[PDB]
RNA sequence: GGAGCGGAGUGAAAUAGUACCUGAAACCGUGUGCCUACAAGCCGUGGGAGCGUUCGUGACUGC
RNA sequence: GAGGACCGAACCCACCAGGGUUGAAAACCUGGGGGAUGACCUGUGGUUAGGGGUGAAAGGCCAAUCAAACUCCGUGAU
RNA sequence: UGCCGGGUGAAGCAGCCGCGGAAGCGAGUUGUGGACGGUUCACGAGUGAGAAUGCAGGCAUGAGUAGCGAUACACACGUGAGAAACGUGUGCGCCGAUUGACUAAGGGUUCCUGGGUCAAGCUGAUCUGCCCAGGGUAAGUCGGGACCUAAGGCGAGGCCGACAGGCGUAGUCGAUGGACAACCGGUUGAUAUUCCGGUACCCG
RNA sequence: CGGCCCGUACCCUAAACCGACUCAGGUGGUCAGGUAGAGAAUACCGAGGCGUUCGGGUGAACUAUGGUUAAGGAACUCGGCA
RNA sequence: GACGACUGGGUUGAUAGGCCGGAUAUGGAAGCCCAGUGAUGGGUGGAGUUGACCGGUACUAACGAGGGCUU
């Protein structure tokens, strides 16, 4: 996916990669997460690309997904539970919903979930 | 720098009017 | 850096202690003029 | 049908409290709750807690149960007893810090 | 949630509520009468139309 | 296998630069830098007191203060 | 000192209406206030402030501005009136001649349990090194004293010195040194070479 | 059979000590693992600990700490300061 | 484009993301087979990965008038 203009999430380019990789881990683990609006927007294209690779299903792509999600159990569910679900749907695998601002820092939050 | 004079009441209030919240 | 007060109870009782104040008559005046002024802690 | 409540010694600076109370002057009582509900400012919490006492007093004390013919007649924030504490800063000096408080009053009347 | 407050009660008196007799000024607000977005202002003073809950304000003009 | 020997961490120091300059700090931070078995660094306990101490000597240091410390008194000095 | 006022509302404060040539006045009036004042003739003075880079208290302007004190946290669930910060789990990153484990000096109850969120925390808080109550530190062998002395201190008599006082003998203190007998394992929320188990050691 | 008195909690390269502060400073001594390396340097890790003590975004100028620069190579400058 | 602001789109929709393709960039993926004692090399194959540039594709998200008077 296209890189971000301006400051990277989490204060560094290195933190950003691992931040977005682990958020994708959680999104595939639970199917829906609540997080900051900016983080949700960054995470959508990353997660959608990973689903695209899981659709293909071959061993090569399984390496490629493993470069981002180091967890073999999550990747198993991705290739064997999620990718079959989206076999027919051409893209737009994720849904982003805005919710109210967070208390404490007034950060705009949002829910990102896998489209059923 | 330092404020040269105590700001007159008119000038102070002209500005603080601009520090208002917006109706949601 | 290193400030000008390194506490040490031993060395603060051998310098400003009550025993030291009673040794020199010039020091017993200090003790007496603190008793008359009413201080609580009469010597360090 | 003037009924009112007020919270005294509410720990929020008067200007920060006025920022929110200046939104809720002269609107329907319920419509004002629906504005303080979705308001980013952190002062909107004590203010809405006082706006609910005013309506509760109107319903109970004066028997005006119907809380839909009410509008905010008066609402103002008064200064309160300031607390004073210090802050160590560069080169051994100290600058004062004032923790200001405020007295929030709200008045609901029948239309 | 509490704090606090609105009724109620005691009190002669509760803007005498243990932050408490009287409660000034600086300072901060709400409402209200007048003026104010072509104007150069030691912020007043003389002349002066207008508006208004003698009084309040003061378009314009001289110093 | 000697050395007031060589290179170099700890430790002691403060030559250069940038930052800081109502500082994170009433003297520090970052990167370089000097000594680093000796006239070295350091802990604990002693000791030298004001026209006096101490000083590989800058009028330096003597409790953030030194061409004569600080406190009280003469004192409401002039 | 003589004459007067006051719960029928004094002082003080805030206005209104009048008065004087000025400093000012009103035994006019209204509100607040709730117990002390007016006035003649004299008498006394801590008797009048706008300035001393004056002193003390309160409050403004700068301004909702600068700062919030050095590298990374994310997600799920839970408690909860309220959760970015509190607990649990997973992941990721950082220190690791130390961001680990001890000790002396110093601090003096900050340690553990329970309760709290008014004051403090440069935000927040249900959490705290904060507040309240209760509890917690076990030695014949560890460190020190009852053993020794160094630098040095005090010092019977004593010498010297107008007084104050200075020095010092015998002695007596003074560890940072010398002499001297215990190790392993377990346990509590908080203690362990101290309690418990096993096996030892020293003095009388 | 006896073997006395004091300390024994807790912090200790620090949020509990000295710096007025939960301060980028100072604080004597002991313990000291793996791989590479001569090493107690240095890189990543172990025993173990920390991520709490204001946050969320946003490609402005500008400042600071880092990084790379074609051709030339001190022509900069008081001086090759950096 | 500091924030306001300006410009386009908002299901009657290609505005952005995703998905298909291209162009670009690197430069010959993973698995398997062959050769070699081994480091390695050859084939499958201009392969695999791939952002901003380009074409398609709805899969995801799209308060404000009633005209004063005089000549």
């Amino acid at each position: 996916p296209k890189p971000a203009k301006g400051a990277r999430l989490g204060g560094s380019a290195a933190h950003e990669k691992l931040l977005l990789a682990n958020l994708a881990k959680s999104l595939f683990e639970h199917g829906r997460i609540t997080t900051t609006e900016a983080k949700a927007r960054r995470l959508r294209p990353v997660a959608e690309r990973l689903i695209t690779k899981a659709k293909k299903g071959d061993i090569h792509n399984r390496r490629l997904v493993l470069q981002t999600i180091t967890d073999k159990g999550i990747v198993h569910t991705l290739f064997t539970e999620i990718a079959p679900r989206y076999a027919e749907r051409p893209g737009g695998y994720t849904r982003i919903t805005k919710i109210g601002n967070r208390r404490g820092d007034n950060a705009p939050m949002a829910v990102i979930e896998l489209v059923e | 720098a330092v404020p040269k004079r105590k700001m007159s009441r008119s000038n102070t209030r002209h500005r603080r009017s601009q520090w208002k919240a917006a109706v949601p | 850096s290193k400030r000008t007060f390194q506490p040490n109870n031993r060395r603060r009782a051998k310098t400003h202690g009550f025993r030291l104040r009673m040794r020199t008559r010039a020091g017993r005046a200090i003790l007496a003029t603190r008793r008359s002024k009413g201080r609580a802690r009469l010597s360090a | 049908m003037e009924a009112r409540a007020q919270a005294r010694y509410i720990r929020v600076t008067p200007m920060k409290a006025r920022r929110v109370v200046d939104l809720i002057r002269g609107m329907d009582a319920t419509e004002a709750q629906a504005v303080l509900r979705f308001a980013p400012q952190a002062a909107s919490v004590p203010v809405k807690k006082v706006l609910d006492s005013a309506i509760a007093n109107a319903a109970h004390n004066y028997d005006h149960t119907d809380a839909s013919s009410l509008f905010i007649s008066e609402a103002f924030v008064d200064e309160g007893p300031t607390l004073k504490r210090f802050r160590p800063r560069a080169q051994g000096r100290a600058y004062r810090i004032r923790k200001r408080t405020s007295h929030i009053t709200v008045v609901v009347s029948s239309k």
